[PDB]
């Protein structure tokens, strides 16, 4: 029997990973050994080890019937360890957990407050969707106990049940009915949680949970004007995590509601102003008021206040502060969009901040705040902040700037632009499933497409690794080839566009190693189209069609096969199924 | 609720680890890898907040140990610091000028002592003094 | 054409770096370790690395890994012989390879890193004949780097000339798991400890299949060795000619010349090994071991590793002949026999336990390995004929030579 | 060594 | 004595040889 | 401390000084920036030990470019030093000179340089050429100002065997960066001498030598056959690099040798043995014989032909050593040793590896393509590692056949009742994209193909684009050969691809396969379902300019990537 000390000092003293992985499985042939010996006397030295070893990186698959052994033991030394072992290496796609529940109902009615407090806290960690289902039951006849130490593991565990059960909330109703009168903070925390929950999961204990709402106002003011407090008392804020439970209860009660709203808009008032933001906890508390009041149909005042409040936080030079009053504004996006608008040379600022997550919240933030009248004029500053962004950042920008032109374009032309720009620019960064949504908005589109064909034009023969981009020029050359070039049956003056050009880029695109076998099927599909939409380059892409047709590529091989054997058997019936297909949303 | 806590080392090692999550083994390895390499790969000024899978990983470490957390996108961030604060003064109370080598040998204690004040992501007992009692009271019983 | 010689360490610190030719600035070698890593955890590790157009080609000694940055097309072949030729020096001058002597040993290696490559050119490799210019504890170099004879020191004297051969044999063997042996390759090796006065010419002379057909004895035992590669005192033009051997042997211990040729007789081993494992109940380790050898001949330390299960616990031996231990370490039955008599029987029946939930990832078919070395056994036939030591002074030479048969690649496919 | 330090200083 | 084979002294060359 | 040091090191006692060297290079070497004391040091170099003179060189040339202004008080002390009457004392000084990093520095050298050029001790006379070579790369202007080209080309034809290999390595060091104009290339007598001296050159000495010959052109077979006679001792080289430098040659020279005369039989045959040895080195040295063996086997696969055995990957085998031994026996692979070939890639199979057996599914793919007469038995391998129960077994096994089908589907009907109840629930897109393909082609051996299809339509708007364009292709394809079973079944899957498919290419091949159908359904039989032309199979041998630029660089970075060397160097 091995002390943990002395397990952990001979892993300190292993400095190879390869001398690390033996001297671990060294232990583990000594652990398995005494396990199949039926040990129970130093068994808790063995667990232990067995755990560190699971944490340090090794299997602990052979370890899964002693921890049940030790469950149902009557050594609390061996309870705890074995309780440690099934919430550490024990889950709900471990499959070992249903024998769990005898062993936890058992528990459930021990007399000692510590076994069952242990149970109850190993259910609620490794809760699954049928040991929930039989233990309903115990759970309700411990939530009605006067237990101030079992009160709030009771409380979490039917959050728990409720979490992975959402169907047995109903047994849950009539048991926490009466229960904000709660002295201790713990408990009436764990009761305030349970009620939130109970009301994030269905709407139809709003009704019921909404006649509490005086209470919970009350609570809240007496728990504000007993600022000291020996216990829960941390930096001058006493109860934070009560307070920060309140003011959720809060925003999340009555937000479509004027009686709910209204009663705790004199408890939102005062809190607004009389709270200390000196220390975290008080920029936290009034984060979350101010999350609360924009959730909620608030008074005017209170969302003059909530304004005020998030602009003196966002000069705050604190990281976190920032980080805070980005993800309030962009909650507070489409509520109070016009108060919002003040804060836009900060949003602006906060896009060439040295924080990752302060940068990705800034660009959330102006994506979120662009508007049918300010898009014309972010547009430039959305470019140079996706010329000048971070590799991770820059296809994000793409997909905001390309949502935000689908969205509230001004204009078909200047959108068509800033998607090309955005396509030139991106590169490697275009996401491809934006190239769907692309090829239906040029199809939508059919008042510009010679300008918007030649600008394709123009871009394609530049440079064809861009995957998204090529399959873009692609796609715009197979519809508007017949506008892309007028009057090209034979030689004419010299132009952008001659009619063989495209046919060497279509070639050339086809036959370049730069391909993912979807660029070179729309070229494919490009050039079979070509056929009826173009005339002048006739008798010529059927010779390709046919060397294609022995490609490598099954799809494109048939494809291939399926073009050669139009155009050398069906070339009256060609264009008879060449027609342009229907445009929708 | 905190999806997931773990205490890792500054050299990569982790000394906690206690996910809410039912996650397969492997999977559970990998997002620990790339949250140790976020982490690890993340200046002093980067809010200590990263939002990883959609979730707020949170960073404050007050040692050369850091210290981590997963809250879902729906709660304040600041919470989340003052839980971690208060966790670790209850850990230095509990154990007395908690240090890093504690840990590994204690890590059992920490263990119960996170138990039997956050459960299931989220708290058990605001108060400071009187899980430090219960926690005391559970270690004398043998 | 390497840039930088550097030595690393396992956390990544950069032990000793001697830049060579300067070419690529000295702070590319704080990404080698995250590109290591990145390589390894994706399975595109490689001894070659590449930090944009700086290659960072090294390989992992017993306790740091030396990578060698470059830039140009420098051939990767010539930056490896350099590595193994400064590995080769390092252990001659340090009798062990850590970071102990790292920090503790600078004063002499930078010296020795100075002096062996000049712009990434090797000029001098051997750790004798370099003894003699860089010492830790300087006259003119020794006239043996410039003259031809960079191998052996002039002016040698000692008391006695005795110089001790060491015919190794290495039985490598790849038996499949269907029982038939694969690849089945023996490779010569005779190393030979020269201690003599002077600059001798060494003629060694054996009983080689091509020297017998050239001299028309192609009638007796003649060894027909594939490949023979002499050492760089051997001549090669003289081997060309009419497999004349005539080199210079140097002062110490130092491979000669190593045949290598395919092997098409049975096994000297014979194993015959059983798995009765139950489905997560019990197995059976039916192992049978015959020894295909010759009589005479003594097999001595015989280790056949037996790949046991990895997650086995609780077993039971039922052996003949040998000790069998289970190393949680290795994770194998270790057939442990002090000596086997040739023509020998050993016979085994493993029992161990298994646990009922089964194992969450497949592990694979370790190789079972035979470790057995018998001495005084030539498989292959080659014995030597005839060494000329023949020096300007004259002297009485006392040459010696021992025939060491052990395990190479001698591996079993399990089933 | 930098374990032995404190988490919080207190 | 010596592990692995007792050392055996070698010839000089091939006498019958000349 | 920094005041200490520097007091300690400004110092008149030897003992003291000494100790101050020796922490400053332990602070340099342990990561300390001790430049700042770079002219602090200055003074303490004329020193009679050349132990505290080695490191004060050491720390200057690692000091120079960070501090150039402060070099220029070094010019002195290397000029005295440059004639010392020990050679090592000379050796060390030109060496360091070299490698001192300064534009105002070099241009002072040349004299000390053009002095030590023909310097009668053999050391002096190789470290000469290095820094000759050195201060080439450094400034070439200079270094042809100076007029060394002629004197490192008379290093060559001079004694000192070790001072002829640092010349030449020298002179090819600096052609190599030269445009080629006014090459140091020597007639046959050059390459006789040079071959003379090869004999009795060192181990570094000997690539030196053989390097040379890579360049030269040879134009007669005599000369060749003089070449090839001199290369083959080296092949006997203990030296892995010698050996491959000799290989190399050897290859460069068959370019000119005549397979007419026995001499090219003889290189052929005394090849092989050579590359049975390399395939034996260290682990590191197996990628790079690996690479050797694959950049010469598209050249001349008939010397390795009948060599198998070595190919096979060993148990203790790195993964980079494993990877290209599969590479090595499918570029070896013939129906002569089919068999074994099968037996090492089924023993490949059980292996814990998923890229080595993706790897080795690969493999196994390539060599049943390559040869037909071996189809029925990859085919029975196949269907074993399917019915093995491994997923990426079963992806591999599934991507094989859908690539066998393609090519060799005459005799591939007997497996489709095997492949039709194969555990389809994988939802990899190379495996079930080539089931739905094989489906489509291979739709008569199967009479469940419509019911099949069924449980693959009910994500196909969201499975995949790749996916759902081989899903179509079936369903077409089904419905133009069975249209009574499918009429339904092409009808729903033209609504689904037509109307609620927003792909441009899946939505234009839908739209096109519902006029086809419109127009004309007994027209699709002979439009859709015709009999495709046989599919050109990628070759995997490269180009053969490619293979000839590839031949002469043997055993450099352009070997091992098997790319050429202006399209890796930068």
């Amino acid at each position: 029997p091995i002390r943990l000390r002395e397990l952990i000092r001979t892993i300190r003293t292993a400095r190879t990973q390869a001398e690390e992985r033996e001297m671990i499985q060294k232990e583990c042939a000594a652990i398995r050994s005494s396990f199949r010996e039926e040990d129970n006397t130093y068994r808790c030295r063995n667990v232990a080890k067995l755990l560190y070893m699971h944490m340090l990186g090794y299997p602990a698959h052979f370890g899964q019937l002693e921890c049940l052994k030790l469950i149902a033991s009557q050594k609390f030394t061996d309870k705890r360890i074995g309780y440690l072992g099934a919430m550490l290496l024990l889950d709900e796609r471990q499959d070992v957990h249903l024998l769990m529940t005898n062993c936890i109902k058992n528990d459930l009615n021990h007399s000692t407050q510590f076994v069952q407090g242990l149970a109850l806290c190993t259910l609620g960690c490794m809760g699954s969707s049928e040991m929930c289902r039989d233990l309903a039951g115990e759970v309700e006849k411990l939530l009605k106990t006067s237990n101030s130490y079992l009160r709030k593991k009771a409380a979490l565990c039917a959050v728990h049940v409720i979490r992975k059960v959402p169907e047995l909330m109903e047994m849950f109703l009539p048991a926490t009915k009466n229960l904000l009168n709660e002295k201790n903070h713990g408990v009436l925390h764990t009761s305030v949680v349970l009620l939130t929950e109970m009301c994030e999961r269905s709407p139809d204990m709003l009704a019921h949970f909404r006649k509490l709402v005086p209470q919970l106002v009350r609570i809240l003011k007496n728990l504000i004007m007993s600022g000291y407090s020996p216990e829960h008392d941390v930096s001058g804020i006493s109860d934070p995590f009560l307070q920060v439970r309140i003011l959720r209860l809060l925003r999340i009660l009555g937000r479509n509601d004027d009686d709910s709203s209204e009663a705790m808009n004199d408890i939102l008032a005062q809190v607004a102003t009389n709270t200390e933001t000196s220390k975290n906890v008080g920029n936290a508390i009034l984060y979350e008021t101010v999350l609360t009041i924009m959730d909620i149909k608030s008074e005017s005042g209170l969302r003059v206040l909530a304004i005020n409040i998030l602009g003196r936080f966002l000069l705050n030079n604190d990281k976190n502060i920032r980080y805070v009053a980005l993800t309030s504004l962009l909650k507070t996006v489409q509520t109070d969009h016009n108060a919002v608008q003040r804060h836009r040379s900060t949003i602006v600022d906060c896009l060439k901040d040295l924080d990752v997550s302060i940068k990705r919240r800034a660009m959330e933030l102006s994506f979120a705040l662009v508007n049918g009248n300010n898009i014309r004029g972010m547009m430039k500053e959305l470019l140079y902040f996706l010329d000048s962004c971070e590799p991770e950042f820059k296809a994000d920008c793409a997909s905001g700037i390309f949502l935000a032109a689908e969205k509230y374009a001004p204009s078909k032309r200047w959108h068509i632009d800033t998607i090309m720009r955005v396509l030139t620019t991106a590169g490697s960064y275009v996401r491809d499933d934006a190239v769907p949504n692309l090829i239906q908005l040029i199809t939508n589109s059919v008042e510009m497409h010679a300008y918007t064909v030649q600008r394709l034009y123009k871009a394609i023969l530049g440079d064809y690794s861009q995957q998204p981009l090529v399959q873009v020029a692609a796609w715009c050359i197979g519809e508007y080839g017949d506008l892309l070039v007028s009057g090209q049956c034979e030689e004419e003056e010299p132009i952008q566009v001659t009619e063989d050009e495209v046919l060497d880029i279509l070639e050339s695109v086809l036959i370049s190693n730069m391909s993912t076998s979807v660029t070179r099927g729309y070229a494919l599909t490009a050039i079979m189209k070509l056929s009826t939409r173009f005339t002048c380059t006739v008798n010529r892409i059927k010779k390709v069609v046919s060397i294609y047709g022995s490609s490598i590529d099954v799809e494109l091989q048939q494809r291939a096969v399926e073009y050669n054997a139009l155009f050398k058997k069906y070339d009256h019936m060609r264009s008879a199924l060449l027609e342009r297909m229907p445009v929708m949303e | 609720m905190i999806h997931f806590i773990l205490l890792f080392s500054r050299q990569g090692k982790l000394r906690l680890q206690k996910w809410y999550i039912t996650l397969p083994d492997k999977e559970r390895k990998k997002i620990t890898r790339e949250i140790v390499q976020i982490i690890l790969s993340r200046g002093h000024r980067t809010s200590s907040f990263v939002d990883w899978k959609e979730l707020k990983l949170v960073y404050k470490r007050y040692a050369s140990l850091y210290f981590c957390c997963a809250i879902e996108n729906q709660d304040n961030e600041l919470l989340t610091l003052e839980i971690v604060h208060r966790y670790v003064e209850l850990l230095d109370k509990y154990f007395g000028n908690v240090c890093e080598l504690d840990i590994i040998f204690n890590f059992e204690k920490a263990y119960f002592i996170l138990d039997e004040f956050i459960i299931g992501g989220e708290i058990q007992e605001t108060s400071k003094k009187i899980a430090v009692k219960a926690i005391e009271d559970s270690d004398m019983l043998q | 054409s390497a840039s930088a010689v550097y030595v690393l360490d396992l956390k990544g610190k950069v032990l000793i770096c001697r830049n060579y030719r300067g070419d690529v600035d000295m702070s590319e070698v704080e990404h080698f370790m995250p590109i290591l890593m990145e390589k390894e955890e994706e399975g595109m590790l490689s001894p070659i690395l590449a930090h944009g157009g700086v290659r960072f080609m090294w390989i992992k000694h017993n306790n740091l890994y030396l990578v060698a940055t470059s830039k140009k097309n420098a051939c990767v072949s010539l930056v490896f012989s350099f590595l193994y030729k400064v590995v080769q020096v390092f252990s001659e001058y340090f009798k062990e390879l850590e970071e102990e002597s790292i920090r503790d040993n600078f004063v002499i290696i930078y010296e020795l890193l100075d002096e062996l490559m000049d712009f990434g050119y090797p000029q001098t490799t051997d750790s004798k004949i370099l003894q003699e210019y860089i010492t830790q504890e300087a006259p003119r170099p020794p006239a043996t780097v410039t003259n031809a004879v960079s191998w052996r020191s002039e002016g040698i004297k000692y008391r006695k000339n005795e110089v001790f051969l060491d015919v190794i044999e290495a039985v490598n063997l790849l038996v499949s798991a269907n029982g038939n042996v694969l690849r089945s390759e023996i490779v010569g090796s005779i190393k030979m400890r020269v201690f003599l006065s002077g600059m001798p010419e060494l003629r060694l002379g054996l009983n080689d299949k091509v020297l017998f057909d050239n001299t028309g004895r192609g009638k007796s035992k003649s060894v027909e060795l594939e490949d023979v590669k002499f050492h760089q005192c051997v001549r090669l033009s003289r081997f060309e000619n009419d497999r004349t051997i005539s080199f210079i042997p140097p002062d110490g211990e130092f491979e000669l010349m190593s045949y290598r040729l395919n092997t098409h007789v049975k096994p000297l081993i014979w194993i015959e090994s059983v798995i009765e494992k139950h489905s997560h109940s019990r197995i059976e380790y039916m192992v049978k071991a015959k020894s295909q050898f010759k009589r005479r001949s003594t097999a001595n330390n015989v280790e056949i590793h037996i790949p046991v299960p990895n997650d086995a616990d609780s077993p039971k031996f039922k052996t003949t002949v040998g000790s069998v231990k289970w190393v949680p370490e290795n994770s194998e039955i270790v057939w442990s026999v002090k000596s086997f008599p040739g023509g020998k029987e050993y016979l085994m029946r493993a029992h161990f336990g298994l646990p009922s939930v089964e194992a969450e990832d497949k592990e694979g078919k370790p190789p079972i390995s035979v470790k057995f070395e018998i001495p005084y056994f030539t498989t292959s036939g080659i014995q030597v004929r005839y060494l000329k030591i023949i020096e300007k002074s004259g002297y009485q030479a006392l040459p010696w030579v021992r025939y060491i048969t052990q395990n190479g690649d001698y591996q079993l496919r399990t089933q | 060594k930098g374990e032995n330090t404190s988490l919080l200083h207190p | 004595d010596r592990k692995g084979g007792s050392y055996s002294q070698a010839a000089g060359s091939d006498s019958a040889q000349s | 401390e920094i005041f200490e040091l520097k007091a300690e090191l400004n110092s008149d006692k030897k003992e003291k000084k000494k100790e101050a060297v020796k922490k400053v290079i332990a602070s340099m070497t342990v990561g300390k920036d001790v430049s700042a004391l770079f002219p602090d040091v200055v003074n303490c170099m004329q020193t009679d030990n050349l132990e505290l003179k080695k490191l004060v060189y050491l720390y200057l040339m690692n000091y120079a470019k960070s501090q150039p202004d402060m070099a220029i008080m070094a010019v002195n002390t290397f000029v005295k030093d440059c004639e010392d009457p020990n050679p090592l004392i000379r050796a060390l000084a030109v060496r360091t000179m070299g490698c001192i990093r300064v534009d105002k520095i070099t241009e002072y050298l040349c004299e000390p340089l053009r002095k030590c050029l023909k310097d009668e001790d053999p050391y002096v006379r190789k470290t000469a050429a290095v820094c000759v070579a050195k201060l080439h790369d450094i400034n070439a202007q200079l270094v042809e100002d100076q007029g060394f080209l002629d004197t490192l080309k008379d290093l060559i034809s001079d004694s000192n065997p070790m001072v002829v290999a640092n010349a030449v390595a020298a002179l090819s060091e600096i052609a190599e960066s030269h445009p080629s104009s006014n090459l140091l290339d020597l007639n046959p007598q050059s390459i006789n001498k040079l071959l003379t001296a090869l004999n009795e050159c060192t181990e570094w000495g000997q690539i030196f030598i053989l390097d040379c010959l890579a360049n030269y052109m040879p134009k007669d077979d005599r000369e060749a056959q003089s070449i090839c006679e001199r290369v083959t001792p080296r092949l006997s080289h203990a030296n892995s690099a010698v050996v491959l430098s000799a290989v190399k040659v050897l290859m460069k020279f068959m370019e000119m040798l005549s397979k007419d005369l026995d001499y090219y039989g003889t290189l052929l045959k005394k090849l092989a043995p050579p590359l049975v040895t390399l395939l034996s080195a260290e682990p590191e040295l197996q990628y790079v014989a690996l690479r050797n063996i694959n950049l010469i086997v598209q050249k001349r696969p008939e010397i390795l032909k009948h060599e198998m055995k070595v190919f096979f990957v060993k148990y203790n085998d790195p993964i980079y050593v494993k990877l290209e031994k599969l590479d090595i026996m499918i570029r070896l692979a013939s129906q002569a040793n089919i068999a074994q070939v099968l037996a090492e890639l089924r023993e490949y199979a059980t292996e814990v590896d998923v890229d080595f057996v993706r790897k080795a599914v690969r493999a196994i793919g390539r060599c049943a393509i390559k040869v037909e007469q071996s189809a029925e038995r990859c085919v029975s391998t196949l269907l074993d590692l399917i019915q093995t129960k491994v997923n990426y077994v079963v992806q591999e096994a599934i991507v094989v056949i859908k690539d066998i089908f393609r090519k060799y589907p005459n005799k591939y009907e007997s497996v489709i009742a095997t492949l039709c109840e194969n555990l389809d629930s994988l939802d990899e897109p190379e495996a079930r994209a080539a089931m739905i393909w094989i489906v489509g082609e291979y739709a008569e051996r199967i009479d469940n193909a419509d019911e099949l299809l069924e449980s693959f339509l009910e994500g196909f708007h969201d499975k995949s684009t790749q996916v759902q364009l081989q899903l179509l292709t079936a369903i077409v394809k089904l419905f133009l050969k069975k249209p009574t079973e499918t009429q339904e079944l092409v009808q729903q899957v033209l609504s689904l691809a037509t109307q609620d498919s927003d792909n441009p290419d899946l939505r234009d091949r839908g739209y096109i396969y519902w006029r086809l159908l419109s127009t004309d359904p007994v027209a699709a039989k002979e439009v859709v379902l015709a009999e495709k032309p046989l599919i050109s199979e990628e070759t995997d041998l490269i180009e053969p300019t490619l293979l000839d630029e590839l031949i002469c660089y043997i055993g450099t970075l352009a070997s091992v990537y098997h790319k050429p060397p202006s399209a890796f160097v930068e």
